[PDB]
């Protein structure tokens, strides 16, 4: 995901190497930019 | 392309307008995660040093793409050129407990020690700015003490950003700002 | 060995031909590149001959006589206007040079085209046939052809600060007219634009 | 016996951007569950995407107000991600730890003004190597926009990525005398009743804006 | 074997015409990928170093070869032996940004330091000679700084070569050049 | 535990030419697209096979005047890629940068003169180990071609690799008095109304020529 | 392709190691070198 | 992190008979074709068998 060049598996498990993340129960300005209208909003002449 | 400014809804007109056509984008470097994974420098104190994010000074790329946004989230890996045997501290513990070898302590050897730390704050989601200038006790990573430190570098890793800030450049003097560029 | 060349409306008719030599690739690459987001149009009527001098070659001149001439020149018709009408172009060349003596004089002439030519060594001249090239042998032919595309660093190039080609005409051996000759030699070249493109349209001067 | 192996020269000192990781230390450890929580954002362009920012003229303010008299350039500067102009904007914010940009940047345009009040404008791209135009006549010839006032109060213009280069740099080289990118130019063509009437002008990224290769400048 | 000088289109008569047999050909070795994957020295400069591959002496083998081709692509490795702490830079970045350890930063170890360094300039391909003796300050690859660096090496790795240039010997005084040749 | 290892001797100190890549520092970055640019060469031999480039030869001309008296020998030269006449082509531009060889290395000649003029000509290679011809008669008995003036203005001629090492140094070492790969003659027969004519001579490499160990020789 | 010497898989991700080509929309020189006429022009006797 | 490692000591010193193979520097070069040249010997044995010797 982020910067990491090897392409072979980690020699530490998961859970070391990194913190585990948990779950209860660009996201949001990507499908914001992805809103923006492109059109024309008068009639278009030739 | 007219519409209503007042709407505040993203309008982005494209070159096909007057008959331009759109070209392809390739946004990699400005990735969040990619460009914040990496070292900058942060001047250390003799002994104890408090491993927080906002130490780093706000020019730098890493000190200042951090500022721009309120509520961020990262794991942290330090680079430390130290004398005597570097001492780790999770957060919230009390600094009597960086004396004691049990706690992680990484023994010298030349010419620096590289360490990866886990997220260990308590909030679901540390801040750059908090209202309540200071920012609480909470935000920090744990502290790490040694005989002297010579050197401390942060690395991000995983980050992630939400609600940005104000990003400012340098404000030229002139129309333009002209700065002498690598050349042969 | 007759060959016509037609480039818009304008025409090239050569009876001794060696043929046409075409440098470092039959067919131009991409036009549209992503840095100019699309706003690149081809200019048709650009597309066609000018004729200028380049020297007179006459038996003093030794080996190693050379005459450079950069591409794009001052140009005064359609295609001179476009340069200073966009700030970005391209084009390929297609070049002919012909020096018309009669059959009975002698010597050689070697034409290239020579990208990006800057201060080439003397020594350097014994291997400029590494370039597109044709001899013109008046023994054979009176005429010299050479097809070559756009080659630059960037898709789009600014004739202004940058002329990516240099025609070069080295005298390989001197001349002989052995009383049935033409006294000496003069040199031409007809020259067309090719598969122009332009981008970025100038304000005006008023 | 063991294995052997070759310990290699000019190999294992550290990098400070390395692509490794750390042998953890201290392990078990649970986050606090932080999913769905509200506005966040994975990518630093997005976020220019989705939210435009003022620019910055003359008085320090982030619009430009109508003038009456021969002179009906309104406002004039470098397309450079360096310029004073552009520096107070979140774009240029990002621009300062990056060496290279393409692609495409809108500018918003807004009128103030009362309703009473009617003005029509025009945006202009100089290209660079001929000095900037200093009437709209001159601009007509290049690429333009053209829109006056209404009941939509805001106009969005896209100013095209135009280069020889395939990427561009966004530092100002000092050795560099007449900007590279060409300018931007903006105009009054004429308006009612509209002294003192302010246009506030935004700037954010397009659709196809990229930004590569990050270095800290300091700054 | 006659034709027509004139014509420029490459003849290659054989062996074969009087009575002879062409033989097996192995060109693995001047093949330009193979050829020019080595390193080659470059003169240093104390601390600031733009890395650029016309610096190469052109005499040369990696000098030479080089410069026989007038639009080149290629990687880059270095290795460097400096002293402290080696900082790399990516093109048209500022000069002022060699001295912040946020960008790649080698710390010392000895007896020197290898990198691998990817093509960094905005031009689809770089050039060996400019039409515009200087050659523009976008072709480079970035510079390194150390307190100081003793020696500099360049590797280039993927190389791809366009529109070749002529390449010149040494010019003999007598009708041979004679030099002395290892021997028992 | 952990898995043991033994650090070797002899083994990791860096090598200008070896073969393994550095720790990537500074990742995910694009180019700019260069796909089918003109003009592409992967290999410094094909553009010696199809650009042939010009000889040297006395007061520094790459040509050979017809002369009118008893001397019929026109030009006369080691074969060697070190050669002073050889020294400005590319082909023994190449050269300089490798040890050794193998091959066939071309020769094309093209008669320059004025229509009314005709020559015949005579080129030879002679082997090593007794002088070269030093007349055409002489040199009948070696291998040869001959040619002559016409509609066509170029002849091609293909110099043998003969030798009893499957390959033979570039370089000329100085204990060598007499060449190793011996000589090629360049003979006149005879000439109509030749006189002051001139003969360009290029050499570019073979089908088979083959050029294996590089080597930085300084030069 | 280069002078490399390894039968293993690199250790670093393709993407790291070197930079990534793009595409948009010997080649020559062997091309041309290929082409070279072997024959004789005129006619052949014994 | 990335894959730790234990450097052992009395290992790694050079052997001049070890059974391992130097780091190539310099690649890509073919030989002359040398196949069936008379007279080999792979074993300086046979040669002790085929070939008697004076007392």
């Amino acid at each position: 995901s982020g910067n990491t060049g090897s392409i072979i598996n980690n020699y530490y498990m998961q859970q070391y190497q990194n913190s585990m993340d948990t779950q209860l129960g660009n996201d949001w300005f990507s499908k914001l930019a992805s809103s923006a209208f492109s059109g024309l909003f008068g009639a278009l002449l030739a | 392309t007219t519409s209503t400014g007042e709407s505040a809804d993203p309008v982005t007109a494209t070159v096909e307008n007057y008959g331009g056509e759109t070209q392809v984008q390739r946004r990699h470097h400005t990735d969040v995660s990619f460009i914040l994974d990496r070292f900058v420098k942060v001047t250390p104190k003799d002994s104890i040093n408090v491993l927080d994010l906002m130490q780093t000074p706000s020019h730098t790329l890493v000190g200042a793409l951090l500022r721009t946004a309120t509520y961020y989230f990262a794991d942290l890996e330090v680079a430390v050129k130290h004398k005597g045997d570097l001492t780790w501290v999770p957060n919230g513990a009390p600094v009597a407990a960086l004396d004691n070898t049990t706690n992680p302590t990484a023994y010298h050897k030349a010419p620096l020690t590289r360490l990866a730390l886990p997220y260990t704050a308590p909030h679901r989601v540390l801040a750059t700015v908090y209202n309540g200038r200071p920012l609480p006790t909470s935000f920090n990573y744990g502290a790490i003490k040694a005989t002297r430190v010579t050197e401390l570098l942060y690395r991000m890793k995983r980050a992630e950003t939400y609600c940005p800030r104000p990003l400012l450049a340098v404000h030229p003097s002139a129309a333009r700002h002209k700065q002498k560029i690598v050349a042969p | 060995r007759i060959l016509t060349t037609r480039n818009g409306h304008t025409t090239s008719t050569t009876q001794s031909s060696v043929g046409i030599t075409h440098g470092y690739a039959t067919a131009e690459d991409f036009v549209n590149g992503p840095n100019t987001s699309g706003l690149e149009t081809r200019v048709v009527q650009a597309e066609r001959f000018f004729k200028t001098h380049l020297f007179d070659w006459v038996t003093s001149d030794p080996f190693g006589r050379y005459y450079l001439l950069e591409l794009p020149t001052d140009h005064k018709g359609v295609y001179g206007s476009l340069t200073d009408s966009y700030a970005y172009m391209r084009n390929g060349w297609d070049v002919e040079v012909t020096a018309v003596g009669n059959q009975f004089n002698g010597g050689c002439l070697l034409v290239a085209m020579v990208p990006e030519l800057c201060s080439i060594e003397q020594r350097e001249l014994f291997q400029l046939t590494l370039f597109p090239h044709q001899f013109i042998n008046p023994r054979t032919n009176m005429t010299a052809h050479i097809k070559v595309p756009f080659v630059g660093v960037n898709r789009y190039d600014q004739y202004k600060v940058h002329k990516p080609w240099t025609l070069v005409v080295m005298v390989v051996a001197p001349l002989t007219v052995n009383t049935e000759g033409a006294p000496q030699i003069k040199v031409y070249a007809n020259i067309a634009p090719t598969n122009v493109h332009v981008a970025g349209e100038f304000p005006s001067k008023e | 016996g063991i294995f052997p192996v070759a310990c290699s020269d000019g190999y294992g000192g550290l990098v400070t951007t390395d692509p490794k990781t750390a042998d953890p230390v201290y392990g078990k450890v649970f986050n606090p569950p932080r999913n769905m929580l509200p506005g966040r954002f994975t990518n630093l362009l997005d976020v220019a995407e989705a939210c435009p920012t003022f620019l910055h003229f003359d008085g320090d303010v982030p619009y430009v107000t109508t003038k009456t008299d021969s002179d009906r350039v309104l406002a004039q500067f470098d397309l450079s991600l360096a310029a004073k102009h552009m520096s107070n904007t979140f774009l240029a914010g990002l621009a300062q730890y990056y060496t290279q940009y393409s692609g495409t940047v809108n500018l918003h345009f807004m009128f103030t003004g009362p309703t009473d009040a009617k003005a029509r404008y025009m945006i202009a791209y100089a290209p660079p190597g001929m000095e900037p135009p200093k009437t709209p006549e001159a601009a007509a010839h290049c690429i333009h926009a053209e829109w006056d006032t209404g009941l939509n109060s805001k106009f969005t213009f896209s100013i095209p990525y135009l280069s020889a280069a395939d990427y561009a740099y966004t530092a100002s080289d000092a050795a560099e005398t007449t900007n590279v990118q060409g300018w931007v130019c903006l105009f009054q063509i004429t308006h009612g009743k509209a002294e003192g009437d302010a246009l506030v002008v935004l700037a954010s990224a397009g659709k196809d804006f990229e930004l590569r290769l990050p270095v800290d400048a300091r700054q």
